[PDB]
């Protein structure tokens, strides 16, 4: 047993996203992006909020989620993620971050929310696996009947060696042999570096 | 008086002692019961690379390759 499996499959994630206090014009730009990958995502405005309010809050209605964005001088520098009721927490630090408006052939026009398909690449270790597992919990569950073939969207994880690319993009299936892509973003470099076995307080 | 000493030399020993147990858990987990206890890892002396436009175009075909193969990692739904 883990701190996932009695729900897994089960119920949908609910997850609330926020920032730092005071936080920048681009680390909120970040923080829609974020909301965005997430289709059972909320986001909340930091404002004046102290963080253990904020825990017990989302302890009381019963959040499973907490993604928190940190930034310095301008600049989003880590993500930690906590599950609810007792934890884990993971935290990372952000590298390479790059928003949709800054992307090559990003998407234009507005992106369909359906529930995304998840690539995981590369995580060939133990604790690969166990950084799997608390990311692919931030999604809901697929109805597994035609599940290979449908869908509209994924986003996918590339791991080497200690660092995680992620991207996020929108297809068409034109033919039963082909894919056209459309991303949408953000991008940016993941590297875990702490995982606890609790909550935050 | 020397006994008090003593007592925050301990404390001293006793956090080093906890910083490199979980450590060598972070290090042993990425080796390939093993996840149960706290986990860090101080990547201090490691930059990260920039990503290159070649990375991202492969990182698109392994995309289009799992989408054409169904080959997808998400949880999926169950009866409880």
């Amino acid at each position: 047993m883990d701190e996932y499996s009695e729900l897994s499959g089960i119920v949908d994630p609910r997850v609330l996203v926020t920032t730092s206090r005071d936080p920048s014009s681009r680390l909120m730009a970040f923080s829609k992006e974020i909301r965005l990958m997430f289709p059972t995502a909320i986001r909340l405005n930091r404002g004046n909020l102290i963080l253990p309010d904020l825990v017990m809050s989302a302890q009381r209605e019963r959040l499973s989620d907490i993604i928190l964005l940190h930034e310095h001088r301008g600049t989003p520098t880590a993500i930690t993620i906590s599950h609810f009721p007792h934890g884990p927490t993971l935290m990372a630090s952000l590298h390479n971050v790059v928003l949709r408006a800054d992307i090559p052939k990003s998407i234009k026009g507005t992106v369909s929310e359906s529930y995304p398909h998840l690539i995981f690449e590369g995580f060939r270790t133990p604790l690969g696996q166990r950084v799997v597992k608390i990311l692919k919990h931030l999604f809901p569950p697929r109805d597994p009947t035609n599940n290979a073939k449908s869908g509209n969207r994924v986003i996918t994880f590339v791991n080497q060696d200690d660092c995680i690319e992620v991207r996020h993009h929108v297809y068409v299936r034109t033919n039963y042999n082909s894919v056209e892509l459309s991303e949408v973003g953000p991008r940016f470099t993941m590297r875990p570096f702490s995982i606890t076995m609790g909550t935050l307080e | 008086a020397h006994e008090r000493r003593q007592a925050k030399i301990a404390e001293q020993i006793r956090k080093l002692e906890a910083e490199l147990v979980a450590k060598r858990a972070w290090t042993l987990a990425g080796e390939a019961s093993l996840l149960g206890e706290d986990m860090e890892f101080d990547h201090v002396g490691k930059p990260v690379p920039v990503v290159t436009e070649e990375v991202s175009e492969s990182i698109e075909e392994l995309i289009k390759r799992r989408i054409l193969a169904g080959e997808f990692d998400e949880v999926l739904r169950r009866r409880p």
